[PDB]
């Protein structure tokens, strides 16, 4: 069963999707494939959760039912720049203003 | 045109309202005007008879939004091959995200209120030209 | 293949071809990054979100779930889908 992602970092989010039984590794080569940064320079995450290589997505709870394409569950990404990882960094999407009165 | 045909000849129907939508069928009587029938909640059934010929659509009764019954506009019972009730299966359209969009605006806003909202002309008219059978019937034809 | 687009804010949003193709506007701007002066991020997001959501639905046979938008983003989202024409 597909899982539908929104892999995120800073200001970078990938819309992809994988099969359930896929790993966290294969998702690094999927990443690979977009950004050109190999998956030992890659950290992946569930929240604030590393995620291990061997792991399967719906192990790690990416789930078809919750990773759905109109709503895709989000998994972190952080680069080794040269020698050490940078934290997780996710910027923000920008706020919606307030609702008008009429509504 | 779109009219049902009155062939006597009786069907039994399963009206299966799998959409999240409170659903208005509509039936096409033999002059070609929209006869309302009893409402269906959403993901409920009703058993119904009709007719072979007899044409039908259906809507969101509240809005008139568009409907798919087994993923055409229309639904048309057929013959009931050994006692068998004909599935007619009632979903959601894949709707394009402008008309989405405008299903949403249009059940936050008042209609006297949608000249007030800051858009183009161009969207007051389309959040004003709301869904309606009588003009998918002009489409239609 | 992947295109990026690109929110007034900044976001790069990244998803295939064929699914931003879903809107003619974006065909356009690119005949494989096109940026969005008038669209923010909130609503960016959810448009992305909507061309997965098409492409997934559009000639399947298991059942439609309702596209949702919440009522803070539905004004920007719907000029946002006038423009891109999806
Ligand atoms: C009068 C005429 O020239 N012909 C008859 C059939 C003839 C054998 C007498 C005929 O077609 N009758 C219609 C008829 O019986 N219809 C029209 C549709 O084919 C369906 C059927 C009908 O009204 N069945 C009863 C019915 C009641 C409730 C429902 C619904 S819909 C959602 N919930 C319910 C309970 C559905 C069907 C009408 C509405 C004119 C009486």
């Amino acid at each position: 069963m597909d899982v539908f992602l929104m892999i995120r970092r800073h200001k970078t989010t990938i819309f992809t999707d994988a099969k359930e039984s896929s790993t966290v590794f294969e998702l690094k080569r999927i990443v690979e494939g977009i950004l050109k940064r190999p998956p030992d320079e890659q950290r992946l995450y569930k929240d604030d959760q590393l995620l291990d290589d061997g792991k399967t997505l719906g192990e790690c709870g990416f789930t078809s039912q919750t990773a759905r394409p109109q709503a895709p569950a989000t998994v972190g990404l952080a680069f080794r720049a040269d020698d050490t990882f940078e934290a997780l960094c996710i910027e923000p999407f920008s706020s919606p203003p307030e609702l008008p009165d009429v509504m | 045109v779109l009219r049902s045909v009155n062939s006597r000849e009786p069907s039994q129907v399963i009206f299966c309202n799998r959409s999240p939508r409170v659903v208005l069928p509509v039936w096409l009587n033999f002059d070609g005007e929209p006869q309302p029938y009893p409402t269906l909640p959403p993901g409920t059934g009703r058993r119904i008879h009709s007719y072979r010929g007899h044409l039908w659509l259906f809507r969101d009764a509240g809005t008139h939004d568009g409907l798919l019954v087994n993923q055409t506009e229309l639904f048309v019972p057929s013959l009931n091959v050994d006692g068998q009730p004909i599935f007619a299966n009632i979903t959601l359209p894949v709707y394009t995200l402008k008309e989405r969009c405008l299903q949403v605006v249009r059940s936050l806003v008042k209609p006297e209120n949608y000249r007030r909202l800051d858009i183009v002309r161009s969207l007051y008219e389309d959040l004003e030209d709301h869904p309606n059978v009588q003009k998918d019937l002009e489409r239609l034809t | 293949m992947y295109v990026k687009l690109i929110s007034s804010d900044g976001h790069e949003f990244i998803v295939k071809r064929e699914h931003a193709l879903t809107s003619g506007t974006i065909k356009a701007m690119l005949s494989n990054e096109v940026n969005f002066r008038e669209i923010p991020s909130h609503v960016l997001s959810k448009v992305c979100m909507y061309f997965t959501y098409k492409v997934r639905y559009t000639n399947s046979s298991t059942e439609i779930p309702e596209f949702p938008i919440a009522p803070e983003i539905a004004l920007e989202l719907l000029m946002a889908a006038n423009f891109l024409d999806c």
